[PDB]
RNA sequence: AUGAUGUCAUACUUAUCCUGUC
């Protein structure tokens, strides 16, 4: 509320506080804790905070280590953005990879809240993506691939759907596997990207999946199809191709075929 | 090479077609159902001419449209099916010239 | 009548007539239909044979206004084919017998 | 039963127009497959108001493509695109194109290049070497889409209508080389898609006023007609995309469904503004209207003649 | 039970697609059938493999990230260098990173639709085919010549070429602008 | 097997059934209970009963080899009691 | 508690890093995550102790004798 | 969800009771268990809420506070228009907690 | 005939070159030129597989009017 | 036999004969097989074909 | 009459519910049969393609709609 | 906005003789 | 030289969770 009445170096200070009660073992500090570095963050501006939020290398996995990410994400709410991704970016960089991991979840949850806005960015965090998505070690193309999730629901209807058919395809190896995170991960993913890119796009990925002779490939492209086939079923009819009939059958709807 | 899209002549084509007495008075009005479009009608007893009385873009493909009223009621409603997964039910306005929707519950997925 | 989607029977003798393709109609009911010489086939009528209607000119309904517009999506060409500046929308629209050639100028009559 | 008619001039004959008319034997709908066609030619005697049967040349598909180029006839019959000349006896075709995917539905000519619509699959742009008689195609699409109507625009750029109640312009690339000799190598990107809502077919780009400016004057089967403006100023874009956005929040349709899941029905909308869905700021509440004004930063009478603008610039 | 491969490739229009794990499959011409679609992409080459699609890459060793120019135009990277070498702040700008966003923004190099990503993809930078009349710049440079490429001076000797026999190249029966010499 | 050819037993006696249905099942379970006469009354208690149903709750309650005699003794007595005009089977009119 | 864990993964990774450089270690290759991955094993190493632990089982420096002889012939 | 990946949801038909969140487990989603952008409002099922099993949270199923809502990023994603989400089932959460 | 060796080269020359170098006297199906792992750098010498033999006897014919880094090209049978 | 890529997995040798019949070329080869111009009609009766008009006009 | 299938429960698992979703196991013209299906509902369902589709043939609009609606069962016959 | 809007005028004055011709 | 099953540590994820009771 007021903010001003206390000096920044009190403020700063209480930063350099709040970071270590993020090992609340209860869910609510940590809400608290969020929201106020948000506010603080506003009143300071980002690129500071946002740094000692980076000095954090997500060593303790125990009480809230992906939380210091959530404010990596309102932070980069609170003033656009439109300034704070470069620093991050670049600390993808760094060798250590569950920080690496780390700021992939920084992207995730950063979409998740910035929304619309993501319309621009998404260019940027394209490539990285790219790099982040072909796979050093699982997690990287878990996270990566909510990222790809909730950058699909944000940016829906406005234009820019190619970038996102070019990181479908990255997406699109990871469909196999038994590791229940990656594999309802992948879920989401190829869900936002459903209503993102529109269902033919997909469905083109999904047919040859349908018949194939393995019971492997048959199990999940069905999955697939099925995610495609609930929703969006009044507008899969244009989409299904030509099957020519065999002999008990009529396979041709022919409907399609009058000319005036 | 951003384009904007302007409508000159309104779709002039019925898809349904409704009677009954919409405006809540003696008078019985003719909603009509065009394909981008609804459309509430009112002939002159007098004149012999249909006015237009409102136009408003639906912006969707109106599949169904029915009219209904409760026990005892004044004014029948414009229960109104389009390709969208809810339902709205109209109640066209005089005091404003505009069909307000009385509910609109969601049952399914669009297209 | 013509192929209409859509009938409304309205109060004070008023027949709403919306056309599937062409002008619509409105016709008004004048007469109640009954009480004259067409035959009026029974339900228990027996016919083993369908009771011929003969084509009658509607004499119980008289259209009392007409919303011919339009439903074609066929073809249209917008040129100064007139001697005025403003050019004119030629465009054929119809379906059958009730195609026209209507010639669309942006004005008032 | 005719389905294309054509009226132009021949290079081997003078100045008499001759009107051409491709029509089919034996057809009705998908069940029924096409037997035989026929291309009837007429004289346009008495400066165009007698016609005379001069001759009519059999074929084996079905003719739905008449277009003059080069001062030959270029006919499609079904999945055969050949470039007939004008003759004593019947019409001899010079140059044949066995290209096509299902059907030629449609065809406009170029001064140099010719654009065919196929009727299940995207138009393709096809180049004539006049040299050799052999028709190539050097650029084609990437979705298919049910062509209806299609217009040229400019020398690289075409509008198509679709079906399915659809708008998209397609751009062919700067680095495309005509001169060549899944399906072809150089692909045609879509710079503009818009769902209509209604069966598009007829467009034609003209001045529907005179001193105002051309745009896209598109028809539509349920009687309907519409037109499609660019955008003159990148600020005027981005206002109008604002004032869509504040639009599609403030006041929503009544038939319960989404402004962008309408326009995105079938493509995905690419740099179109639905302006009849701004037309809906003077209807709609004045308290609405003033705080949309006020996140525009204008007043609602600078937003309605920021909207008659448009309308006067472009339209009667 | 289940016909052969040749019997699957003979009864196929397109016989270019069919592959041997096909015929052990329920229903063989459908599958031939969606295979030889217009815009269907093929599953991907894990499903006969047994590496999981990214055990491949234990000993390549890549470089950390790579920043694109309208990021590195900022000076942030150098500033983040420096703050970790001193901790082994800065305040450049506010406007200039909103211009290198917004005005300065470069469109990254995206992929078609059927182009999936590879168990590789990296040795592989195959581009077209830069054929016979159409060279690279810098080969150019090793080349030296300034603004016909010489050993198309031999290709006047010794003839037009076995294996592009179609050649046209500058001068000789193709009667040429920038680096394009033949086509 | 038998459990194939819709029946209904509106057009048939209830009365006339408790009997055969009681010796059968005293010949099946050995002695008299009070929850397979009250199954057998259920199973008859609609218009339109369900063959393979009361043959799986036979099958359930006994052991399955005399359930299912008795399901095919059952259901040809109701058969002879439908297929009569009078609604009554071959063991009512002797006696 | 966090602090003097960080200070002690770093003491163990300067620790073995020096054993590294005395032991001269030619397999030892450093990940881009902070973990540790084994060149002549072709495997992957979850901390500083997996890494050094790698010399009584899957002993790679007994298959170099095949590339030794294929290097050189003579012995 | 997140929390829990054994639980399954009721999803059966929509009534008009709506639905209410517990003040442990207020501001969470239902579908997508986020904290920010809610559109649309959560209903209860007819069955689901009876007597006891009135105002009670979809989620937590403790005493509910305030009214649940469903996520943005859910309901464009048409995965709001599914059938009631309340929390049937419990396993392998709050069991071995009450023993400790 | 069908492949070819090809002596004095320098490293900035890579496979691409050689691929578009040879290609435009005619297409070289298989492409050898070692990289050398333990400097990392290259000695330039190549061995080109053709489609056939005679693509490979031209190529002894025209071949050598290649210079790579100012500095000549051997290409001889193999 | 000139192999392919639907040819790759053959094994028998009667089935590649077959395969390199299908394969071959598809099924097109008709660019000009009736452009010829008839002029000796006049009417109702230009029926000839490449070769053929080829054939006429160097004859005459 | 054993009969030894008792396609009731497991484990609160699996239990298709919808219509038109598919399986793994799920054959070629069972699934060419729900896309016509699927195609008859669309072509009901929506007015703008119904009205093409009977603009082009000399049938009436209700005719086309009992025509389709008689079609769906059996519209293909099931493989 | 300002700027494009003293050449909007323009714009306008253009349409507006248009109309005259 | 992958892969196989196997007793056994080690990291990682799930914004997992600590006042639950008749």
């Amino acid at each position: 509320r007021g903010a001003e009445y206390v000096s920044a170096r009190e403020w700063m200070r209480i930063c350099f506080e709040l970071l270590e009660l993020l090992k609340a073992h209860k869910k609510a500090i940590r809400r608290a804790t969020v929201n106020t570095f948000g506010y603080i963050a506003k009143a300071i501006g980002p690129h500071d905070v946002l740094a000692t939020l980076l000095n954090n290398l997500k060593v303790q996995e125990r009480q809230n280590r992906v939380c210091t990410t959530v404010a990596i994400a309102i932070v980069a709410e609170t003033c656009s953005p439109f300034t704070v991704l470069p620093a991050l970016m670049n600390e993808y960089r760094v060798p250590e990879l569950n920080v690496q991991n780390g700021v992939l979840k920084s992207l995730s949850f950063l979409f998740e809240y910035i929304g619309e806005m993501g319309k621009d960015y998404i260019y940027a965090v394209t490539p990285l993506l790219e790099d982040a998505l072909m796979d050093r070690d699982l997690v990287h193309r878990q996270t990566a691939s909510a990222v790809v999730q909730h950058m699909s629901l944000g940016v829906y209807g406005f234009g820019c759907e190619d970038s996102l058919n070019h990181l479908l395809n990255y997406v699109w190896p990871n469909v196999f596997e038994t590791s229940p995170h990656v594999i309802q991960a992948v879920m989401g993913a190829l869900e936002g990207l459903r209503v993102a890119i529109g269902p033919c796009r997909m469905l083109q990925y999904c047919l040859q999946g349908l018949f194939h002779p393995a019971r492997k490939v048959r199990d999940v492209y069905w999955k697939i199809y099925n995610s495609i086939y609930i929703g969006s079923q009044d507008a899969l009819i244009a989409h299904y191709p030509r099957i020519y009939n065999d002999d008990k059958n009529t396979y041709i709807r022919y409907e399609l075929d009058y000319i005036l | 090479m951003f384009l904007y899209n302007l409508t000159l002549q309104r779709a002039t084509g019925i898809s349904f077609a409704i009677h009954g007495n919409f405006s809540g008075t003696k008078q019985q009005e003719i909603v009509v159902s065009r394909g981008k479009i609804l459309e509430l009608l009112r002939p002159d007893p007098n004149t012999g001419k249909v006015h237009t009385l409102l136009t408003v873009e639906v912006f969707g493909v109106i599949r169904s449209l029915m009219a209904f009223r409760l026990t005892g009621g004044t004014k029948d409603y414009i229960v109104v099916g389009s390709d969208s997964g809810r339902i709205v039910i109209l109640e066209y306005q005089p005091s404003k010239n505009m069909f307000e929707k009385i509910h609109q519950e969601t049952f399914g997925k669009s297209g | 009548v013509p192929v209409a989607a859509a009938m409304c029977v309205l109060k004070t003798g008023f027949l709403f007539v919306a056309s599937e393709f062409g002008n619509h109609y409105l016709y008004q009911i004048a007469h109640l239909g009954d009480d004259d010489e067409e035959p009026e086939f029974s339900s228990a009528m027996p016919l083993e044979d369908t009771f011929f209607f003969q084509p009658r000119p509607l004499k119980n309904l008289v259209l009392v206004d007409e919303l011919d517009s339009l439903s074609p999506i066929l073809f249209c060409q917008i040129a100064d084919l007139a001697n005025e500046d403003t050019p004119q929308l030629y465009v054929a629209c119809g379906r059958g017998p009730r195609s026209s050639l209507r010639v669309l100028r942006h004005g008032l009559e | 039963a005719a389905f294309s008619v054509a009226v132009c001039r021949f290079s081997n004959t003078g100045e008499d127009w001759y009107v051409l008319v491709g029509v089919a034997k034996d057809l009705i709908l998908n069940p029924r497959s096409v037997a035989g066609g026929f291309v009837y030619t007429y004289k346009l005697v008495n400066n165009g108001e007698k016609l005379e049967f001069l001759h009519k040349t059999p074929v084996e598909e079905v003719p739905a493509a008449i277009a003059p180029f080069q001062g030959r006839v270029l006919i499609g019959v079904g999945k055969l695109l050949r470039v007939y000349d004008l003759g004593k006896k019947k019409l001899l075709r010079k140059c044949e194109n066995k290209h096509i995917a299902n059907y030629i539905s449609g065809i406009q000519t170029i001064g140099h290049r010719v654009i065919v619509s196929d009727v299940q699959e995207s138009f393709i742009w096809v180049r004539y070497k006049r040299n050799e008689n052999q028709l190539i195609i050097f650029a084609d699409d990437t979705y298919p889409r049910w062509v209806t109507t299609a217009s040229l625009l400019d020398y690289d750029t075409v509008a198509g209508a679709d079906k399915f109640g659809n708008i998209c312009v397609v751009r062919l690339p700067p680095n495309t080389n005509d001169e060549v000799d899944n399906g072809a190598s150089q692909k045609a990107e879509v710079i503009m898609n818009y769902h209509v809502g209604e069966t598009v077919l007829s467009l034609q780009k003209t001045t529907l006023i005179p001193g105002g400016s051309e745009s896209l004057v598109y028809t539509t089967l349920s009687g309907g007609i519409g037109i499609l403006v660019p955008f003159t100023s990148h600020e005027d874009h981005d206002f109008f995309q604002h004032v869509e956005m504040h639009l599609r929040s403030e006041h929503p349709p009544l038939c319960g469904r989404d402004h962008l899941s309408f326009r995105s029905y079938y493509f995905p909308v690419k740099n179109v503004i639905d302006g009849d869905l701004c037309e809906q700021f003077n209807s709609m509440e004045p308290n609405k209207q003033k705080n949309v004004s006020e996140e525009l930063d204008r007043t609602p009478p600078e937003v309605s003649k920021k909207l008659e603008d448009i309308r006067t610039r472009y339209a009667f | 039970n289940r016909f052969t491969v040749a019997e699957l490739k003979q009864l196929v229009a397109r016989p270019d697609v069919v592959e041997m794990h096909d015929v052990t499959a329920q229903d063989p011409k459908l599958l031939v059938h969606l295979k030889a679609t217009r815009n269907s992409v093929p599953v991907p080459r894990h499903w006969c493999f047994k590496r999981k699609y990214l055990q491949g890459k234990r000993g390549i060793e890549k470089p950390p990230f790579e920043l694109p120019d309208f990021i590195k135009r900022t000076g942030i990277q150098e500033m983040r260098e420096a703050l970790q070498e001193k901790e082994e702040k800065i305040d450049i700008d506010y406007q200039k990173l909103h211009d290198a966003f917004f005005k300065w923004q470069t469109k990254p190099k995206l992929t078609i639709h059927g182009d999936l990503y590879y168990e590789g993809k990296e040795f592989e930078t195959r581009l077209k085919e830069k054929k016979p009349g159409d060279l690279s710049d810098e080969l150019r440079i090793s080349l030296g010549m300034p603004v016909p490429p010489p050993w198309l001076i031999a290709m006047q000797r010794y003839g037009p070429p076995p294996s592009y026999p179609n050649l046209k190249i500058p001068g000789l029966n193709s009667p040429l602008y920038g680096d394009v010499f033949g086509t | 097997e038998c459990l194939e050819k819709k029946v209904d037993m509106s057009k048939v006696n209830l009365e006339v059934i408790k009997p055969w249905i009681t010796k059968r099942v005293t010949e099946i379970l050995g002695f008299e209970d009070d929850v397979v006469i009250e199954f057998i009354f259920n199973q008859l208690e609609v218009k339109n009963p369900d063959s393979k149903m009361m043959q799986i709750n036979l099958t359930g309650f006994l052991n399955g080899k005399n359930a299912r005699e008795f399901m095919g003794e059952l259901w040809p007595l109701l058969l002879s009691a439908q297929e009569n005009i009078a609604g009554i089977p071959s063991a009512f009119l002797e006696l | 508690s966090s602090e003097s864990n960080r200070d002690r993964r770093e003491r163990l990774r300067q620790l073995a890093l020096e054993t590294i450089d005395i032991n001269k270690d030619p397999y030892f290759m450093k990940n881009h995550l902070g973990s540790y991955e084994c060149k002549l094993c072709l495997t992957l190493h979850n901390n500083e102790g997996s890494y050094l632990a790698h010399t009584q089982g899957k002993k790679h420096q007994t298959n170099l004798a095949r590339r030794a002889a294929k290097e050189a012939k003579e012995a | 969800a997140k929390h829990h990946p054994d639980l399954i949801f009721c999803r059966k038909q929509a009534g008009v009771a709506i639905g209410r969140l517990c003040e442990k487990c207020d501001g969470k989603c239902v579908i997508c268990d986020s904290y920010v952008r809610p559109c649309t409002l959560v209903r209860i099922c007819d069955e689901c809420n009876y007597g006891s099993y009135q105002g009670r949270c979809v989620i937590c199923g403790g005493p509910g506070v305030s009214d649940a809502y469903y996520c943005k990023e859910c309901t464009i994603q048409e995965k709001d228009r599914d059938g009631c989400p309340k929390i049937v089932n419990l396993g392998s959460s709050k069991t071995d907690l009450f023993y400790e | 005939d069908a492949t070819v060796y090809v002596g004095g080269l320098d490293e900035k020359v890579s496979e691409p070159l050689l691929w578009e170098l040879f290609l435009q006297a005619g297409p070289v199906v298989n492409t050898h030129m070692p990289k050398d792992r333990v400097t990392g750098q290259h000695q330039g010498y190549g061995f080109v597989e053709f489609l056939s033999e005679e693509d490979a006897d031209y190529a002894i014919k025209i071949m050598n009017m290649i210079k790579l880094y100012g500095k000549p090209i051997r290409v001889n049978k193999a | 036999i000139p192999n392919t890529a639907h040819f790759a997995n053959v094994t028998q040798i009667e089935d590649a004969v077959s395969l390199w019949a299908k394969l071959k070329l598809q099924k097109a080869s008709e660019r000009w097989q009736p452009d010829t111009e008839e002029e000796y009609e006049d009417s109702s009766g230009n029926v000839v074909n490449k070769k053929t008009y080829e054939d006429l006009k160097r004859q005459g | 009459m054993t009969d030894r299938y008792t396609i009731h429960s497991q484990l609160e698992h699996l239990q298709s519910k919808y219509i038109g979703t598919g399986h793994a196991d799920t054959t070629k013209w069972e699934w060419l049969v729900n896309q016509h299906r699927d195609s008859y509902c669309s072509y009901m369902g929506h007015f703008d393609l119904l009205n093409y589709f009977a603009i082009a043939e000399n049938e009436s609009k209700a005719r086309v709609r009992f025509n389709l609606m008689e079609k769906m069962l059996q519209p293909c016959g099931p493989p | 906005k300002k700027q494009d809007l003293d050449d909007e005028e323009k714009t306008a004055k253009f349409i507006e003789e248009q109309v005259r011709r």
